[PDB]
């Protein structure tokens, strides 16, 4: 019957390790390089499209940030429609959470939700697992400015600094270098170029390139605001930080 | 290669080596026929006689659907007997809610239908079953023959099994000596002759004859078994013709 | 029976290849080459009616479908994988939006409807991924004028102006040359049909090309006056005669 | 409006014994002022030298004592033909009953 | 690969087969019935001297009057001893009486083949279920994954089996007194354990019409220890 | 829905996907389990290959169930946090039903359950995960120490580890725990975790984390400095 | 190999299912035409009844799906009674939920989404059938629409099927090529019926009886089939000129 | 070889290699023999024991007051099958107030075990069965094989070395036939007849099985004691 | 839940020495409306069985194809249903009691009181009602409707007890059911003159009397009433 053809996508190998899981992992570090940075004062998410062409219209473009409510952005790295099937779960789950306490979800349990989520097929279902890393950048009042990864595994760790995609071995040991605890969000937009500018497979790097977003209280007094830059307003730091 | 290992793959050549597989099994069965002559059918099988401790006439093989309706088949016994569950079920709803007893054609194609909806799908195996079957209707007599694939034509003569090709040979003598046609009760004699001439394929062991018959005239359009005084003087003639 | 194929039959291989999702990538490679191209005040789409046979009448067979009046597409590839998605895209433009906001979805997320369900395909159990790449041209009075390009996958990309299938290389590196951002729509059509002539071999006329447009509001085309805010689709296929206009002055 | 229930008369009585018990009932069968039947039986022999009545609604009654009768067939069947004791019958009986709770068998039963 | 229910050429069931391999790997467990009761004791083995010995839990109550002993895949025996006193539970409910041994034998087997593509495989532990009666008497049932259970008059399951089965054919007679079948199991697990027998390693059991089901303390079983090693020295 | 039967006999009587979970359970991070006289220590590895990492909100290797008990665990995270959830979630359906909290043994014995469960359950595969399970009965004074594994077999222990190096922290605790005289006091059994996880480690600065359990939901986490004092009085008595 | 044995992509972006499922369409040898007259919609079909035994009026692969639809099948018989029972209740259904008769080129339309989800659902396999529709449709006119395993359709001025096909194609297209229209300018059925037989016989190069044959024919308002007199006298025309 | 796989899988000779592998398993089983005269039916079983400490497992199943079967093979599908055969005689009784024939029960015997030959998934019945009855078309015998095949029979035996018992009740055909109201001398035959079957062992008290079922007889077994007289 | 629309009046019956008598009019009333004068409401079954149905005719006109069917199935893979497998009167009424009481107990009743007359295998006269809540009971004679109130205790003066059922005549017993149809037609309002009889006999079997008239009916005595007082 129909047992002949089945892959057996939520199996172990004899050392232990989830075959899918694996290969999807190794799917995302083909993707463009995907990097995070919080500081005391925000957060910053830098992103690099994938060779692009001057025909793409980049204004109304995106495929690396995506915003999940006022308060939470991810920046993607992997298979973009993958990922629009878990931005909209997630966008959904933030609602879930508001409409029932009346309050913006905290942002581990959001990211919780999603990673258990990524968890279920690779353990049950016979299905192929979300070839998606994610960054989350995000705030609460409980924790602050926060940052997280999760992948295919389903597993979530907390971040100061981190990477995801293409060449986050390099971008890593970039990060821990120059990363400092009383950094402020000017200096973590300068680090997330400089990384970026330093690790990209491509020749020099340009606005076309680029999505970049920051997660700020520069939002006037007890309140934070998501800044997802435009096209014009990526060519400005990229001046203002000398890389062009 | 691997294409006769899952039922529904068509193979290169656009052949489903599964049901070409399951004829086998029907060619391995023992010799049945049917025979449509001028106001019904008669059906005829052969029985094998594996050991004198069979009871003799007790392990009936023919079956009848509705009332009107005659079912015989070769190969997988079992098979066989699910296929005329399913047919008793179709003939049981179509009577239901148009009234009318099925008639024939409309009770091949749901056999038909039912049949070849087991070659799509690797989930189930093809019927190993060709099935000769028919009676009378509204609009007179008529004969089918079922096969694995879901195939089915109508037939003046129809056989299958071991002893086909004795058979069928026979038949089409009768088809020509015969066009004008051929009474019931002929039938019934001719139907014994052709399953004793169709025996030389399964000689090492001896059998037992079983004929059944469905006439307007004979039966009032019935299935009827033929027993007794009419099936001793089937089995004499059958005798006769062999010495 | 039930379908016992409840498993994945699109898995990632060693490499972090999707095996599947690259063979349709390929078979949409050996498809008819189709293209957009995005003017100032328009959309143009464009394709080879490649008949099958010259007894088939070619007019029957719809490569170029609207979704909603102000949203058309184009595909290159495997036809039936495009007609049964043209159906699912025109639906989940009904069931998923005009029937909750009362008006038709714009460009991006009639996309984004159309994505999702090529992405299923992709993972879902006991099917194959779609072996199309779509063209999605389109308005709405917040974004304006647009053009998608949807590939098996379920990714899409927006393009100024781009091509898919048989010759896509060189035709994109035609579109280069001549797309500027000052373009009026009758510059682009002309742009389609030059870009167009390199990839045909045989005749190239209005009867064996396909090119639709979404422009100006068509009153004559709406069927019903009387309310002044309907003035019609933005969404009109060029006929025979139109094309061969357009092709004297080449 | 449909009745699902009726009244078929009848008496019935059970006396115990030192060794021995009885269990007596009338043979008639009656609806409203009208006899159906002068001899309707209505206590039965179940096996295992137990005897039951249900009187009250017959059909209800009929169905129960079929039930029963199944219960005691089945209670040899499920362990190595072992006589079903006359509590263990009592405990039975209460779960057919009980298992009809909310739309119940309209009879007073007695073993 | 291959169907989970299939059958082999020899036609055995390549799982249930499988299974019973798994279940030669379990800890011993020996039981042996008399006319004063039916005993049941099993090797514990603990994987490591930190381990906790008497959280192991190879003897288990069914209901009042069953025990039960298990060797294999231990785990695999929790739900199956739920159900176990479920099935007695349940009849006590709708009879007002014990529950035959026999009968919850056979309710625990009816789960054993409940497997395909329902359970995705067999059960891959044996259980000795012990237990008396007023019909049959004091009783000793092997319940196997492949849903068959024999009665035995004395049975041994897992690693050391084959050896002490040998051992209770000679050893057991239809006169055998319950401080004898004790003494009796001791001696044979002693001879197939790996580690020296000792309370703490080992663990006895009973059942009897008047007390019950019973689990040894580990002072009882020392002094029944303490009096083999005597009885064995006096000759 | 997938049926499909993964765990499943090998010819040898091995069912291998369970065999492969326990790999899975070597690959993680080191865990281990003390009790002493009136306490229970959970002793946790921290990698040191992650830094950058945000320690103030990453997910902490020791899990409440309940206010009395514990769960820590080595093996697949993800996996994890299932068996935490319908953990957390048992514990408070017993208290519903029971009106009393579970104790430590019912806890390990639900979540051991669920292992096995998905050991002989179609279309899954095992969790590869091995917990230690932690706490106090509720009005008991007695620690209580458990572990469970992939296959679901359960047991308690006077101590314990599982993870990666177990074999030689195993090998530490079985010469140096004594069970006729267990760490007497909090600092004796935090001190022999700490020295039992120093076998293994590597540097003893953010990769030892300890959470101490004690009688009556007396649970706290020890900061970094607090253990750092443990590791520096460790080195200079063994400076000899 | 198993992508040659499910309908999956093979790296040449092929479906070798759908593939073989074409092949198994000429599994009959049994070669079809079609064509439109100004009034009408003629179909034609070989008849084969090899063996004697064989009740041939119940041979045959000219289908009556509906009053105004017929259908003529190109593949085995099992499959093309599934492909026609199908169609007779997808028509009947239309005609209950819309209200009017459900046209030719909609019904080939949603036999082909049937036929294009068996080449990308697993379970299912493809029918190994062509299925060709005839019908004068009330707002159309003549029409000819034709369905293949990879769910493809198109409307058509006239077609054939069959093993020799495209030896019956050219014949079709010279024709269309001389009197430049879309059709035979001819008022009667009969005559239509008469061209359909002519030039499947220059194709062919055979020459054909009464019992040879098999036509069905689509008027407005009615689609049936000839008996075998019907075909006779329209050989016998034939032959007179 | 290839085709073995599963019960959904034709060889290419036309052969179901699953179902004669199940088919293998009652060659396996212990013989049991069942005969039949005009007034009486007779089932004779050797039972199998594991060791000389265990018990002999039960071959004969009653299914009603007026019919029961005997097995070889797998005794857990024995018990399934005969589970369904006492609900069809029991479904026949309470709805029709009707004793179940004998004939019928053996056409719902191989219907489903038919089932399990067809689909995916499933697997056949891994048993073989001796049915006898008294119905109202008097003693019955049945022949149920796991393939499907029910065959009526005035006698049979199934088994291991099945074949000797089989030849002498082809030899006794005309003698045991007769044997009408002597329920002994049916049973003497049956216990000769299995006789022939035994190679090394023979028939002792806890060892030999035997069910009977006539005009005035219900079904009822014989083991211990009760069969001692025919030892 | 339902209401009985088109409807059948009394069916009477009896036993006698060597079988059982059964008879039933020929209306069908649509309320006080006379509607359909050509109803047959006795349904035999074989040649041992003759079921007669009051109530709703619809709900008759469902059970008589149940009993159509139950034929039919009886004849599949059974070489002796003429025979010793043939359908018995016992039977077909376990099964109809059976559907009778699922019914009921569904809230959704076949609206109808039925009997079931016959002779057994053996010889034994069968007799036995079922109604829409699944109520049977057996007597020397039976009656549905009206004839429970006026013609049981006319048949109940010729057979009283079991004792005097070998002491009756096929002829006696005749003679009674006829004379009890005449009296249901001069008192219920909802009865026809034409009806249908069927006697079932050990030896002579189904003999089924259709189109048969009340006779011999007193009328005459009307002519010297006048006026109500
Ligand atoms: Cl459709
Ligand atoms: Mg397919």
């Amino acid at each position: 019957g129909s047992r002949r053809y089945d892959s057996r996508t939520t199996i172990f190998s004899p050392e232990g390790r989830l075959y899918q899981v694996e290969y999807a992992l190794e799917s995302i570090s083909h993707a463009g390089t995907a990097i995070g940075i919080m500081a005391s004062d925000g957060i910053v998410l830098a992103a690099e499209r994938k060779v692009t062409s001057t025909l793409l219209e980049q204004d109304t473009s995106t495929e690396k940030l995506y915003k999940l409510n006022d308060k939470i952005a991810v920046a993607v790295a992997g298979l973009t429609a993958d990922a629009e099937i878990l931005i909209n779960t997630a966008r959904i789950h933030a609602q879930n959470y508001l409409k029932t306490y009346n309050e913006d979800i905290p942002v581990e349990i959001l990211v919780r939700r999603l990673s258990d989520i990524k968890q279920g097929y690779t353990q049950h279902g016979g299905l192929r697992p979300f070839g998606v890393s994610f960054i989350y950048a995000g705030y609460d009042d409980r924790y602050g400015y926060q940052l997280y990864t999760s992948n295919p595994s389903g597993n979530y760790t907390g971040w100061k600094a981190i990477s995801v995609g293409a060449n986050t071995s390099a971008a890593q040991t970039l990060l821990q270098m120059d990363y400092k605890d009383d950094m402020k969000v000017d200096d973590a937009i300068e680090l997330a170029l400089k990384t970026l500018s330093k690790t990209t497979d491509s020749s020099a790097l340009t606005y076309d390139r680029l999505e970049f977003a920051t997660i700020r209280k520069g939002a006037n007094d007890g309140e934070v605001y998501q800044k997802i830059f435009k096209p014009q307003e990526i060519k400005d730091i990229l001046v203002k930080t000398g890389i062009t | 290669t691997g294409y006769d290992l899952s039922n529904s793959v068509f193979s290169p050549d656009g052949r489903n080596f599964q049901v070409e597989y399951a004829v086998k099994a029907v060619e391995n069965g023992t010799t049945s026929i049917g025979i449509k002559c001028n106001d019904g059918v008669v059906f005829a099988v052969e029985k094998l006689i594996t050991s004198k401790l069979l009871v003799p006439q007790k392990n009936v093989k023919i079956q009848v659907v509705d009332r009107h309706i005659g079912c015989v088949y070769s190969g997988l016994i079992p098979d066989g007997r699910h296929l005329v569950n399913r047919g008793r079920e179709e003939a049981a709803s179509f009577k239901k809610l148009y009234k009318t007893p099925i008639p024939i054609p409309a009770f091949a194609d749901r056999l038909g239908q039912y049949v070849q909806a087991h070659t799509l799908y690797n989930s189930v195996r093809p019927f190993g079953v060709s099935t000769i079957f028919g009676g009378v209707d509204k609009n007179g007599a008529h004969l089918y023959m079922l096969e694995p694939s879901g195939s089915y034509w109508g037939y003046k003569g129809a056989a299958t099994g071991k002893g086909r090709q004795s058979a069928k040979a026979e038949l089409e003598k009768l088809v020509d000596h015969h066009p004008e046609g051929l009474s019931a009760r002929e039938a019934v004699k001719q139907a014994a002759k052709i399953i004793y001439l169709a025996h030389e394929d399964n000689k090492e062991k001896d059998f037992e004859l079983e004929i059944s018959w469905c006439s307007l005239s004979e039966t009032n359009g019935l299935h009827k078994f033929v027993k007794g005084d009419l099936l001793q003087e089937a089995i004499d003639f059958a005798q006769k013709e062999i010495n | 029976m039930t379908d016992r194929y409840s498993f994945s039959l699109t898995t990632f291989s060693p490499s972090g290849k999707l095996g599947q999702i690259d063979y349709a990538l390929t078979a949409v490679k050996q498809g008819v080459t189709s293209l957009g191209i995005k003017a100032t005040n328009g959309v143009v789409i464009a394709t080879e009616k490649k008949s099958s046979s010259p007894l088939a009448m070619s007019e029957t067979l719809s490569k170029v479908s609207l979704l909603t009046p102000d949203i058309g597409a184009v595909y290159s590839g495997m036809g039936p994988d495009y007609r049964v998605l043209v159906d699912k895209s025109r639906k989940v433009a009904h069931t998923s939006y005009k029937r909750i906001y009362g008006e038709y979805p714009p460009t991006k997320l009639l996309v984004s409807e159309v994505a999702k369900i090529m992405q299923e395909a992709t993972q879902s159990g006991g099917v194959r991924p779609f072996g199309v790449s779509l063209l999605i041209a389109g308005h709405d009075e917040f974004n304006g004028f647009s053009l998608y390009q949807v590939d098996p996958s379920g990714s899409y990309f927006p393009w100024k102006a781009t091509a898919i299938g048989k010759g896509s290389v060189a035709a994109k590196t035609f579109l280069e040359k001549r797309w500027n951002d000052e373009l009026e729509l009758e510059d682009a059509i002309h742009i389609a049909l030059l870009t167009l002539k390199e990839s045909v071999e045989g005749e190239f006329n209005g009867d064996t090309i396909e090119l639709a447009i979404i422009g100006d509001e068509n009153p004559d085309l709406l069927g019903y006056t009387g309310i002044p805010t309907d003035k019609g689709p933005r969404f009109r296929k060029l006929t025979s005669q139109e094309i061969n206009d357009r092709l004297e002055a080449l | 409006q449909f009745n699902p229930y009726g009244d078929n008369g009848g008496t019935i009585l059970g006396i115990a014994g030192e060794d021995f018990a009885v269990l007596a009932g009338d043979t008639r069968n009656i609806t409203d002022y009208s006899i159906n039947s002068r001899y309707e039986p209505k206590v039965f022999d179940c096996g295992d030298n137990i005897v039951m009545s249900a009187n009250g609604f017959a059909a209800d009654g009929d169905a129960l004592v079929k039930r029963f009768k199944n219960s005691v067939k089945w209670y040899h069947f499920d362990h190595n033909d072992k006589k079903l004791s006359i509590n263990s019958a009592a405990r039975n009986i209460q779960h057919l009953l009980y298992g009809k709770r909310f739309f119940p068998y309209y009879v007073h039963t007695i073993i | 690969d291959r169907g989970v229910s299939t059958f082999s050429p020899e036609g055995r069931l390549f799982q249930v087969e499988y299974s019973l391999e798994a279940i030669k790997l379990g800890s011993t467990a020996i039981g042996i019935a008399t006319k004063e009761g039916v005993v049941l004791g099993v090797e514990k083995r603990a994987t490591s001297p930190l381990l906790e010995s008497d959280s192991i839990e190879k003897i288990v109550e069914i209901d009042r009057h069953i025990g039960c002993a298990m060797s294999g895949l231990t785990a695999d025996a929790r739900s199956m001893i739920e159900h176990a006193r479920t099935a007695a539970v349940t009849h006590n409910l709708y009879y007002d009486e014990d529950i035959n041994v026999e009968s919850l034998t056979q309710s625990v087997c009816d789960l054993a083949l409940r497997f395909g593509e329902l359970m995705s495989r067999p059960f891959g532990v044996a259980l000795l279920i012990a237990g008396h009666d007023a019909d049959d008497g004091y009783q000793l049932f092997h319940a196997e994954p492949s849903g068959t259970f024999y009665r035995y008059n004395a049975k041994a399951i897992g690693s050391g089996s084959e050896g002490a089965q040998a051992e209770l054919l000679n050893e057991w007679h239809s006169s055998l007194t319950l401080k004898e079948a004790e003494l009796l199991v001791l001696k044979i697990l002693k001879q197939v354990m790996e580690e020296k027998l000792d309370e703490n390693n080992a663990q006895l059991s009973c059942i009897t019409k008047q007390d019950g089901f019973k689990i040894y303390d580990n002072e009882k079983t020392a002094e029944l220890i303490k009096e083999l090693k005597e009885k064995e020295a006096a000759e | 829905g997938y049926d499909r039967a993964l765990s499943i006999f090998s010819p040898d009587g091995h069912i291998f996907q369970v065999e492969y979970a326990l790999e899975a359970v070597k690959r993680g991070t080191c865990a281990v389990g003390v009790k002493g006289k009136n306490c229970v220590v959970l002793g946790c590895e921290r990698r040191s290959t992650l830094k950058l990492q945000d320690t103030r909100i990453t997910p902490s290797k020791v899990s409440k169930i309940d206010s009395h008990v514990v769960l820590s665990f080595s093996g697949l995270n993800a996996d994890s946090r299932i068996l935490i959830e319908k953990a957390r979630v048992e514990a408070q359906s017993h208290r519903l039903t029971l009106e009393d909290p579970v104790t430590v043994e019912y806890l390990t014995r639900y979540v051991a359950g669920v292992q096995q469960r998905y050991t002989q359950s179609g279309g899954v595969r095992p969790f590869g995960v091995s917990t230690l399970i932690a706490g106090f009965d509720p009005r008991d004074d007695e620690p209580k120490l458990y572990q469970t594994e992939p296959s679901g077999i359960y047991s308690s222990w006077s101590a314990q580890t599982i993870g990666r190096n177990s074999k030689t922290v195993r090998e530490f605790l079985e010469k140096n725990y004594d069970r006729k005289e267990p760490p007497a006091t909090v600092e004796e059994c935090v001190k022999l975790t700490v020295r039992s996880l120093l076998e293994v480690v590597q540097t003893g600065a953010k990769n030892i984390e300890i959470t101490v359990v004690k009688p009556d939901s007396d649970i706290v986490a020890l900061s970094s400095e607090e253990i750092n004092q443990y590791v520096t009085q460790i080195e200079q008595e063994k400076q000899e | 190999g198993y992508d040659r044995h499910i309908t999956i992509f093979s790296p040449e972006g092929r479906l070798y299912q759908v593939e073989y499922a074409f092949k198994a369409t000429n599994q009959t040898n049994i070669n079809s035409l079609a064509v439109r007259g100004k009034d009408c919609t003629v179909v034609i079909s070989q008849k084969k009844v090899p063996d004697k035994l064989l009740d041939p009026t119940t041979v045959s692969y000219i289908f009556c799906i509906s009053r105004t639809i017929g259908m003529v099948v190109n593949g085995p018989i099992p499959d093309a009674r599934n492909a026609a029972l199908r169609a007779k209740a997808e028509a009947a259904e239309f005609r209950y939920k819309y209200g009017y008769d459900m046209p030719c080129d909609v019904l080939a339309k949603r036999m082909a989404n049937l036929s294009q989800i068996y080449t990308q659902r697993a379970y299912m396999r493809p029918l190994g059938v062509i299925l060709t529709f005839v019908s004068v449709d009330e707002e159309l006119g003549p029409s000819i629409y034709k369905t293949d395993p990879a769910g493809y359709y198109v409307g058509y001025k006239a077609t054939a099927t069959g093993p020799k096909q495209q030896e019956i194609t050219t014949n079709l297209e010279n024709h269309f090529k001389k009197s430049k229209i879309d059709h035979i300018n001819e008022e009667s059925w009969e005559k239509v019926v008469e061209f359909a037989i002519t030039h499947m016989i220059d194709a062919l190069g055979t020459e054909f009886s009464k019992n040879d044959l098999e036509v069905g024919v689509a008027t407005k308002d009615k689609f049936f089939t000839l008996s075998a007199e019907n075909i006779e006298e329209r050989l016998v025309a034939i032959a007179e000129q | 070889n290839n085709y073995d796989g599963d019960t959904v899988t034709f060889s290419p000779t036309g052969r179901l290699f699953q179902v004669e592998y199940a088919l293998e398993a009652i060659k396996q089983g212990s013989v049991t023999v069942g005969l039949r005269s005009n007034t009486h039916a007779v089932l004779v079983a050797l039972k199998r024991n594991a060791d000389e400490l265990s018990s002999y497992q039960k071959k004969i199943i009653k299914c009603d007051e007026h019919m029961g079967l005997s097995l070889a093979g797998l005794a857990p599908d024995a018990r399934v099958l005969s589970n369904y055969l006492r609900q069809q005689c029991n479904y026949s009784s309470l709805v029709f107030n009707r004793k179940l024939a004998v004939e019928r029960a053996g056409h719902l015997l191989c219907d489903k075990a038919q089932k399990n030959t067809q689909s995916y998934g499933g697997r056949p019945y891994g048993v073989g069965l001796l049915i006898i009855g008294y119905d109202k078309s008097g003693a019955h015998l049945l022949e149920f094989q796991p393939s499907g095949n029910v065959t009526e029979l005035y006698g049979t035996a199934i088994g291991a070395r099945s074949q000797g018992a089989k030849t002498y009740l082809e030899r006794t055909l005309d003698t045991f036939i007769k044997i009408d109201g002597n329920p002994d001398e049916l049973i003497k035959a049956g216990v000769e007849a299995i006789s022939q079957s035994l190679r090394d062992e023979s028939l002792t008290v806890d060892n030999l099985s035997i069910a009977i079922v006539g005009k005035d007889t219900p079904f009822t077994i014989y083991d211990g004691e009760a069969v001692a007289k025919y030892i | 839940t339902q209401q009985p629309i088109v409807t059948g009046t009394s069916v009477i019956s009896m036993k006698y020495d060597n079988g059982v008598i059964i008879a039933a009019d020929n209306l069908g009333s649509y309320g006080s409306l006379l509607r359909f004068n050509g109803v047959e409401r006795l349904i035999p079954v074989g040649d041992n069985t003759v079921v007669g149905i009051s109530g709703d005719i619809s709900d008759m006109q469902h059970i008589e194809r149940l009993l159509k069917d139950l034929v039919t199935e009886n004849a599949y893979d059974n070489p002796l249903a003429d025979a010793e497998e043939a359908l018995e009167p016992s039977y077909i009424f376990e099964y109809l009691a059976t559907v009778m009481y699922q019914r009921r107990s569904k809230m959704n009743p076949l609206w109808n009181a039925i009997i079931v007359a016959g002779v057994q295998s053996n010889g034994d006269q069968f007799l036995r009602y079922v109604n829409l809540l699944g109520v049977t009971y057996s007597s020397p004679t039976l009656a549905t409707g009206f004839g429970a109130h006026m013609a049981n205790p006319l048949l109940r003066k010729v057979v009283d007890r079991e004792s005097d059922i070998p002491k009756t005549t096929v002829q006696v017993a005749e003679e009674a059911i006829v004379n009890a149809m005449r009296v249901l037609y001069y008192r219920d309002a909802r009865s026809s003159r034409n009806f249908s009889l069927a006697i079932i006999d050990k030896n002579t079997g189904l003999t089924f009397k259709k189109n048969l008239q009340v006779e011999n009916m007193k009328w005459d005595f009307a002519k010297d009433i006048k006026g109500y007082g």
